């Protein structure tokens, strides 16, 4: 019974990636004064289908890899961390309740890089690994803004527990006592899935891998997206829960996750690319000292006020 | 907002400690039958 | 005693051994000095735990962070002899033998 | 077989750092510590050490092996006898260590060790509405207030070091 | 003090709020009345047992029951 | 470098020696010799030229070596102890760890491998503080675990530190490893008389202190690293060859100088245990010591070694370098042997 | 060593309070408010004696006083109880602040039927004082004799014989 | 055990996945392809900027390291040291940003 929980997990994770693509492209359509995909299926729906037949007998594309077993590996691994960053996400429920899930999550997130500095050594492209350490020192950059808000909004919750984390905004959304925190955790969480506007891997890694295992970096990297606008649903924008009707935090946590991913969608149809260093720059002098004298800020607030959480 | 929540939460909380305290006797004293009966259980098996 | 201390103890003689015999590279060598880390880390959070001494329960994680800044400070002294023979071979770390 | 786990996880555990203390090259060693770090990890899971265990993810794999990788990622340009003999060397000692120990009940390699799983040292109580191991790492900022100071002073000479040691000036 | 904090505030924002919220952060708990609150409430939360004295012949400050009127009151927590 | 930078990482290696003197617990003792390899890595890298950096590779992988097997010395003692203290060792196999960990510090034989590499290539003020400063925090522990040392292997390392110090320097012409194989040579001294009587262990310390930081003073002063450019010092301070000539003689344990005083005493704390041959070899082997010692006097001070035009232009500039406690610290290293009954304040 | 004296399967045979925990969860402040005295014995015996073997008959007590408080309740309001440790019993954590009105109806149906009052906010985790006729444990670590110190310094201090004695120094 | 299973069947759905993308195509008999980079064979450069801001990252990652036990340190009743070191710990990583923007350590990537 178990197992069937765990399938009713990972496979609608792969359905809603592979229509999460449609809707990026139809989004992206209508914001560009055009349409997305409307032939291909009706309203566009076979469109997706069609392109992964379509890459699944494509050619492999055949590298001379440096390291056979790395280039296995890396969507391996990618694929891997993208599912199990939704075992502790509580949807009012999650599949592996811990006490320890945003811990465990930031965990997980923190082995990301492997995959991208794996597929940059296995391929024979310099170039590539140029580009791979571009990238994996930009995810681990914005990882400690990701660490330090984290645990600063933490201290209105009481715990890692991410079920407590819904308690903790009965009376209001976290959001309320923690904008600027939400705002920069919102930029963050967009700078660590290689999203645009600081996505310069588009911009002039995993250019060596095939049909086939790019397209399983592509969802898992949109999985990631997904996962990372639920996790920001539950972290600042938490529902209402009815425990006697469980559906109404569904519905309600569904409803915000879809709004905050075509706000991904609608982020990257709005503005141009960073220069690398420019958002170096943005990290290092302007989210880490906001970010850190927020955090001064959380700890030293629910002791003036009187308002230190649970730890149960 | 957050002030009264967790100040209530708080009260939530000592509610449900003292319901733990109050449960503790009753709960120590059949976890030391409990370890006592498995040790005289293991005893005798050790003496056949 | 316990018979995952055993294992534990052995993992750090093998990295010791590994870190007391080099091949070529310096990089392999704060792996393996990395690895006595991580032994006595797991080692040191095995007995903590074990004996539920709470206060030392800070111990281990104070055991990663200055070790881990010391792996900090020998990448850096990797990454300067790096700069002067274009590899990390401990056989070009020979200038100090007169 | 599922009594012993923490043990097998051990053993895993060791074939790990002989994934690497062989040394076949620093990408394939830091690949054996990941999965060396994966599984010791799992060994301080499964005494109750859920947020040392997340360390090791978080600070060990997550954030030291990282740097590893990406510092060794920039040397060794991309494209043996010993390192496979040295490997099957080390592997041998321990599974000769695990014959002895499940044959004899009892070891000696210095130490002496028990051969039953080590289910059998556990505590019978409860700890109630706290992790002992969660509230001994929150004794930090209270109880350990030397330890703090001395870390990270520690910490941002650190910082200063590396910037010193990295300028060439 | 005043052109330079404008001229700080105009040219580098993002500082100052951060030197404000973290000097804010630094003053505040000193100078605020609801600090004690903090202390006296993380102070009893009963994570223990209230482990009961023997009743030698003079306590008259225990109580032998826990609705009995002596002993530490927790009404300042229900009212605030 | 900074000199603010200077005087904090200054701070922090005097630092991390004082949280290893006044702490009570073993993982502050690990914490304060991180924090000391830490903070001494920028003055040995102070130049910057592949020697230093050379050098403090060398410096790191065995210092490291040696706080991994100190701490999985105080994870041993966890274990069949239950406990922190700095004290005692309850295991023989921590008692070796530890015993291994402080002689891989200490540079004592056969972990002296690194002593003469390091002081060549690091410059002789960060010499000066690695074969001084660098001594206090290991003998500190070695003087609070001593009931637990095992005798024959801090005889062993002590002898074995003797004879190699003795005979290395004897085909030395550098003087930073001349200094350094006098530092593993003392350092065999030190931890000989350790378990019999630990009050000259640290009259040795404070003895070996002074004359090396003469040495080292003498040698900045007189701005020399090889025999050879320190034998041109007659022509341009004669006073500096008979400062050299009384701190060698002084290092050699020649009466009636000061530095006669320890092994002496040393002596005086073994025929009490009924050591009689091992003190005899010892001092014996110490004549080595003294001859290149010897040898370093002839070069300098009672001959004259030929100097070149260029040194005539020197005699139109006196030395205006900050020769700090020079003369102190020449008249402590070389008078201070009718004050021998003074060791009594470290007891 | 000796044996270890264990108390025989008789010793250990009681009626056993079968009921489940949110069923004591939802009867807990009534009964740590009713059951105090012999609970407040056996604890004070549990941590005087630190051992369980010289603590089982007042253990007895409290699974004797138990069983009269959920008898007690069974008498004359197993309905509104029964309704109240239901809707704790749904709960994951078993909040007591999901169930409010059911907690109303049995603590309205105790106080009148049984006029027992549930305990402040702050009150169960009280320190009180237990009158017990047992006397009080005069070794509970069972220690033996602790070593004699070894003896002090005292008396004035004279100065050294002849100075330092050091081979030839006077002084 | 459920997360050890949910792990498996997570790796197991991966592994398969990976597999079907890497031996599905390759039953196509298309062609064999003769001959199969902005450098063209020059080494890789040793980027200074790149070692130093993953060092940055590693210092910064282990004061973080100090600062996540601070939703249970909240807890304690020694409020006053408890926020003195909290405050001092990040008063601290700030002091490390400031001297690493000072000395010119965040440039180029800034
Ligand atoms: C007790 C422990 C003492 C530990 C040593 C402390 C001092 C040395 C360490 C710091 C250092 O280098 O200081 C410079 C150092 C001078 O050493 P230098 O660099 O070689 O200078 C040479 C000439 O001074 C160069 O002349 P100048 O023109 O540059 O300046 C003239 C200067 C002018 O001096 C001043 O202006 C200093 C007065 C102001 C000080 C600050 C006040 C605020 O005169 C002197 O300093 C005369 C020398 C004084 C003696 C130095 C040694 C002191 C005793 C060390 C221990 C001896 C133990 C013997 C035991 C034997 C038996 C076992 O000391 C001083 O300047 C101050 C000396 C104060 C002595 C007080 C003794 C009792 C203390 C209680
Ligand atoms: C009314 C209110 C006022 C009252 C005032 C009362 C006093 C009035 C007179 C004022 C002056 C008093 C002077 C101190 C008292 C007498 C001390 C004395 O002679 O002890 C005899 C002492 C033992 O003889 P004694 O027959 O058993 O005792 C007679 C008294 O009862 C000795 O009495 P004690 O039993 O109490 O002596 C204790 C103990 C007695 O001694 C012992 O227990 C034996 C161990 C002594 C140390 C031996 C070390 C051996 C290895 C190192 C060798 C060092 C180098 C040798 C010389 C090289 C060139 C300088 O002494 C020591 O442990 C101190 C160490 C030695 C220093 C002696 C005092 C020197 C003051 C002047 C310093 C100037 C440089 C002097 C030479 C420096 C080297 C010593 O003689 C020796 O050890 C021979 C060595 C030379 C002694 C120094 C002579 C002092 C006068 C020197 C003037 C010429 C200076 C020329 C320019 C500078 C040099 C080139
Ligand atoms: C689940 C997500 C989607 C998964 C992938 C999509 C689902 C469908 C998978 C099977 C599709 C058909 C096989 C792959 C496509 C083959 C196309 C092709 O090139 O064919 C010519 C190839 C080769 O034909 P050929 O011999 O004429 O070679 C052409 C090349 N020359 C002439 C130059 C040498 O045909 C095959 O390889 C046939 C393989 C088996 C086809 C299916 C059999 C029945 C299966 C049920
Ligand atoms: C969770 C739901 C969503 C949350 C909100 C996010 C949705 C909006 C997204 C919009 C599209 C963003 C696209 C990417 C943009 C990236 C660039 C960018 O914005 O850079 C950030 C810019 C960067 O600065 P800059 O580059 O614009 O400015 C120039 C900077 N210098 C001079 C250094 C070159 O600003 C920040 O870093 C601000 C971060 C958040 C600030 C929060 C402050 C809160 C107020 C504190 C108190 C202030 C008063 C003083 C104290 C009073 C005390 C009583
Ligand atoms: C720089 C120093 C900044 C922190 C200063 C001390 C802050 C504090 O509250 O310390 C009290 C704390 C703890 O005191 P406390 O008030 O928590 O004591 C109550 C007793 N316990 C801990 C059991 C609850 O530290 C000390 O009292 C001693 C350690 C620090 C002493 C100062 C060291 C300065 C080093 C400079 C070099
Ligand atoms: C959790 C919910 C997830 C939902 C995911 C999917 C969303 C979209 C679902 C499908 C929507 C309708 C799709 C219709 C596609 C077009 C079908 C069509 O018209 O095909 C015509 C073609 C030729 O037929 P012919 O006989 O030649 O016609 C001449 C007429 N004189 O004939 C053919 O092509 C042959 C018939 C092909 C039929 C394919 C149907 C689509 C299958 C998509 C997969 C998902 C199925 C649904 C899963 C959820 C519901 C259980
Ligand atoms: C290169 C190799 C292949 C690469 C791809 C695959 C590997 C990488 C991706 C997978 C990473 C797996 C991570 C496994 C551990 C995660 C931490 C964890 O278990 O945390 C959750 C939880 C702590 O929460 P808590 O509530 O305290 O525990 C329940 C008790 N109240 O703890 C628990 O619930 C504990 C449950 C029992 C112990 C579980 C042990 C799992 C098995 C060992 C680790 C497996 C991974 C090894 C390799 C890692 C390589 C990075
Ligand atoms: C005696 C103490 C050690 C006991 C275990 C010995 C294991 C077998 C290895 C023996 C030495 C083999 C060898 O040739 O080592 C040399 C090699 C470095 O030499 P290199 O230049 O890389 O290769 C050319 C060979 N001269 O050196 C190495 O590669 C050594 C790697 C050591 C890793 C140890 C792995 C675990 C061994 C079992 C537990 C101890
Ligand atoms: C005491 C409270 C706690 C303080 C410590 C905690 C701080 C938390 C936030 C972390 C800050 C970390 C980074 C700090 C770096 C400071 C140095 C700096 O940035 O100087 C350079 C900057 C000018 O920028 P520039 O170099 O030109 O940059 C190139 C792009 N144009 O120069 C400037 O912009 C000038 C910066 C200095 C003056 C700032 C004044 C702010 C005053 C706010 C109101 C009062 C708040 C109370 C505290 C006052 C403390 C001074
Ligand atoms: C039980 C025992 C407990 C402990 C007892 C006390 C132990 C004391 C240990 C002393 C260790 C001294 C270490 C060296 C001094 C520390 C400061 C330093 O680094 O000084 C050197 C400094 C560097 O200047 P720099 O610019 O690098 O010069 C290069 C040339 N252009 O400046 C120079 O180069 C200037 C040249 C002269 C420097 C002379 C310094 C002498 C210091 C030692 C004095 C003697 C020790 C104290 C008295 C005895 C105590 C035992
Ligand atoms: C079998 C389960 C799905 C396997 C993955 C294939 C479908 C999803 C990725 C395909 C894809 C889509 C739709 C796509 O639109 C796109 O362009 C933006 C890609 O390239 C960057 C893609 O890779």
């Amino acid at each position: 019974m178990f197992m069937i929980n765990v399938l009713t997990l990972i496979i609608p994770i792969l359905l809603a990636v592979a229509f999460l693509t449609l809707v990026e492209r139809k989004v992206l359509g209508y914001m560009q004064f055009r349409k997305g995909p409307n032939v291909v299926g009706p309203y566009g729906l076979l469109q997706p289908i069609a392109d992964a037949i379509k890459l699944f007998i494509k050619e492999p594309l055949r590298p001379a890899t440096s390291s056979i077993s790395m280039f296995i590996l890396a969507p391996i691994l990618a694929l891997t961390l993208a599912l199990t960053m939704w075992i502790p996400l509580p949807m009012p429920y999650p599949l592996i309740n811990m006490n320890l899930g945003v811990l465990f999550m930031l965990a997980m997130s923190s082995l990301a890089v492997y995959s991208i500095l794996w597929s940059g050594w296995a391929s024979n492209s310099k170039y590539a690994l140029i580009g791979a350490l571009r990238a994996v020192a930009q995810t681990i950059s914005y990882e400690v803004t990701l660490a330090i808000i984290l645990l600063s909004v933490l201290l209105m919750n009481g715990s890692f527990t991410l079920s407590t984390l819904i308690i903790t905004q009965e009376q209001v959304w976290l959001i309320f006592p923690a904008w600027p925190l939400a705002m920069m955790w919102f930029i963050s969480t967009l700078a660590e899935t290689n999203r645009a506007p600081f996505d310069l891997t588009e911009g002039e890694f995993n250019v060596e891998y095939a049909a086939g295992p790019f397209a399983l970096f592509f969802m898992a990297e949109y999985a990631n997206i997904i996962m990372m606008n639920i996790f920001t649903t539950t972290l600042f924008l938490g529902a209402f829960h009815n425990p006697y009707m469980p559906e109404l935090y569904t519905i309600n946590f569904t409803i915000k996750s879809l709004l905050l991913s075509i706000t991904f969608l609608w982020i990257r149809a709005s503005y141009p690319r960073f220069r690398y260093d420019q958002l170096m720059h943005l990290l290092w002098k302007n989210f880490l000292p906001l970010t850190l004298a927020l955090c001064m800020w959380h700890v030293s607030l629910p002791i003036l006020l009187s308002s230190i959480p649970p730890q149960t | 907002s957050m002030m009264r929540w967790n100040r209530e939460r708080r009260r939530l909380q000592i509610e449900d400690f003292e319901a733990r305290i109050a449960l503790m006797p009753l709960l120590q004293a059949e976890k030391d039958r409990r370890v006592l009966q498995m040790l005289r259980e293991n005893l005798e098996e050790e003496a056949t | 005693m316990s018979l995952v201390y055993m294992n534990i103890m052995m993992a750090f003689t093998v990295s010791l051994t590994g870190l007391l015999m080099y091949r070529s590279h310096l990089m392999s060598s704060l792996l393996c000095l990395e690895g006595m880390m991580l032994s006595l880390f797991i080692l040191a959070t095995l007995m903590i735990l074990n004996s539920h001494f709470t206060l030392a329960s800070m111990m281990p994680i104070i055991l990663l962070v200055f070790a881990a800044c010391e792996a900090a400070l020998g990448l850096s002294l990797l990454v300067m002899v790096s700069n002067t023979y274009g590899t990390d071979y401990v056989q070009n770390l020979n200038l100090l033998q007169c | 077989m599922m009594t012993y786990i923490v043990f097998i996880l051990s053993i895993i555990f060791v074939m790990g750092f002989v994934g690497f203390s062989s040394k076949p090259s620093p990408i394939y060693g830091g690949l054996g510590l990941i999965v060396s770090g994966g599984v010791g990890c799992g060994i301080v899971l499964n005494f109750g050490g859920s947020f040392l265990g997340l360390m090791v993810f978080l600070i060990y794999l997550g954030g030291m092996m990282v740097v590893f990788g990406y510092t060794t990622a920039m040397a060794t340009e991309q494209y043996n006898k010993v390192v496979l003999g040295t490997f099957i060397t080390g592997l041998l000692m321990e599974f000769l260590m695990v014959y002895y120990v499940l044959k004899d009940k009892e070891v000696e390699i210095v130490f002496k060790f028990n051969g039953m799983g080590d289910w059998v040292i556990y505590d019978t109580g409860d700890s109630g509405f706290f992790s002992e191991e969660a509230m001994g790492i929150a004794a930090l900022y209270s109880y350990g207030t030397w330890l703090v100071i001395v870390t990270g002073w520690s910490l941002l000479i650190g910082v200063v070091v590396i910037m010193e040691i990295t300028r060439g000036n | 003090v005043a052109a330079f904090l404008k001229n700080v505030w105009a040219k580098e924002p993002v500082l100052v709020a951060s030197f404000a919220i973290a000097g804010l952060a630094v003053i505040l708990p000193t100078l605020s009345p609801y600090t004690k609150y903090s202390l006296m409430i993380n102070r009893a939360t009963p994570y223990n047992y209230p482990v009961p004295l023997r009743d030698d012949g003079n306590m008259p400050d225990v109580p032998s029951h826990p609705q009995d009127p002596q002993g530490p009151s927790l009404e300042w927590l229900k009212r605030l | 470098m900074n000199p603010i930078i200077l005087i904090i990482i200054l701070m922090t290696v005097m630092l991390g020696t004082i949280i290893v003197m006044i702490s009570t617990h073993w993982l502050l003792i690990w914490i304060g010799f991180e924090m000391n390899m830490l903070a001494i890595i920028p003055i040995m890298m102070k130049k910057h030229n592949p020697r230093a950096t050379e050098a403090s590779t060398k410096y790191f992988l065995t210092q490291s070596t040696a706080s991994m097997l100190l701490m999985m010395a105080i994870i041993i003692n966890l274990m069949f102890s239950g406990q922190w203290t700095v004290m005692k060792l309850f295991n023989p196999m921590a008692s070796m760890l530890m015993t291994m960990a402080l002689a891989m510090k200490l540079g004592m034989a056969p972990f002296h491998f690194w002593v003469p590499e390091v002081t060549q290539g690091i410059p002789l003020s960060s010499g000066l503080i690695l074969l001084t400063w660098q001594k206090l925090a290991p003998m500190s522990v070695l003087y609070q675990i001593l009931p637990s040392i095992n005798l024959d292997l801090i005889l062993t390392l002590s002898i074995l530190s003797i004879t190699i110090g003795g005979w290395g320097g004897l085909n030395q012409t550098q003087l930073r490893k001349i200094m350094a194989y006098s530092s593993i040579a003392h350092m065999g001294w030190m931890t000989a008389v350790l378990l019999y009587n630990p009050t000259m262990t640290l009259l040795n310390l404070i003895i070996y202190i002074i004359m090396t930081s003469t040495m080292f003073t003498l040698f900045m002063a007189n701005s020399t690293t090889t025999t050879l450019s320190l034998s041109h010092t007659w022509n341009k301070a004669p006073i500096m060859t008979i400062l050299v000539l009384i701190t060698l003689l002084s290092m050699g344990g020649l009466p009636p100088l000061s530095g006669f005083m320890p092994k002496w005493m040393i002596i005086q704390e073994m025929t009490k245990n009924d050591s009689i041959i091992l003190p005899t070899l010892m001092a014996i082997t110490a004549l080595l010591n003294l001859y290149f010692y010897m040898r370093l006097t002839y070069s300098t001070a009672l001959t004259m070694f030929p100097s070149t035009n260029n040194m005539k232009m020197k005699w139109q500039f006196p030395t205006t370098k900050r020769m700090t406690l020079l003369p102190t610290m020449t008249v402590l290293s070389t008078m201070l042997l009718p004050l021998t009954p003074i060791l009594s304040i470290l007891e | 060593p000796g044996i270890v004296e264990l108390p025989s399967l008789e010793d250990l045979k009681v009626q056993e309070v079968k009921v489940s925990s949110s069923v004591l969860k939802a009867a807990a402040h009534h009964y740590g408010a009713q059951c105090d005295k012999p609970n407040k014995e056996f604890m004070l015996c549990r941590w005087e004696e630190k051992d369980p073997r010289r603590c089982l008959e007042e253990g007895k007590l409290v699974n004797q006083c138990a069983l009269e408080f959920f008898r007690q309740i069974k008498r004359h309001c197993a309905e509104p109880f029964t309704e109240y440790w239901t809707c704790i019993d749904y709960s994951g954590l078993q909040l007591f602040r999901r169930c409010r009105k059911e907690q109303a109806q049995f603590d309205k149906c105790v106080l009148d039927k049984l006029g027992w009052v549930r305990p402040d906010l702050g009150e169960l985790s009280k320190v009180t004082k237990v009158k017990t006729d047992r006397p009080l444990p005069e070794n509970p670590y069972h220690s033996r004799a602790r070593p004699e110190p070894n003896p002090e310094v005292e008396g004035d201090l004279k100065p050294a014989r002849h100075g330092s004695r050091l081979f030839f120094w006077t002084m | 055990m459920n997360l050890m299973i949910t792990l498996l069947t997570n790796f197991t759905l991966a592994t398969l996945l990976v597999t079907i993308a890497f031996w599905l195509p390759q039953l196509n008999v298309y062609s064999e392809k003769t001959s199969p980079d902005p450098m063209g064979s020059a080494r890789l450069p040793f980027s200074m900027k790149f070692f130093l801001v993953a060092i940055t990252f590693l210092l910064f990652d282990l004061e973080i390291a100090l600062l996540l036990p601070l939703p249970w340190a909240s807890q304690t009743t020694n409020l006053n040291t408890m926020l003195t070191m909290a405050l001092l710990l990040i008063f601290l990583l700030a002091v490390s940003l400031a001297y690493e923007w000072t000395q010119k350590g965040l440039e180029w990537t800034e």
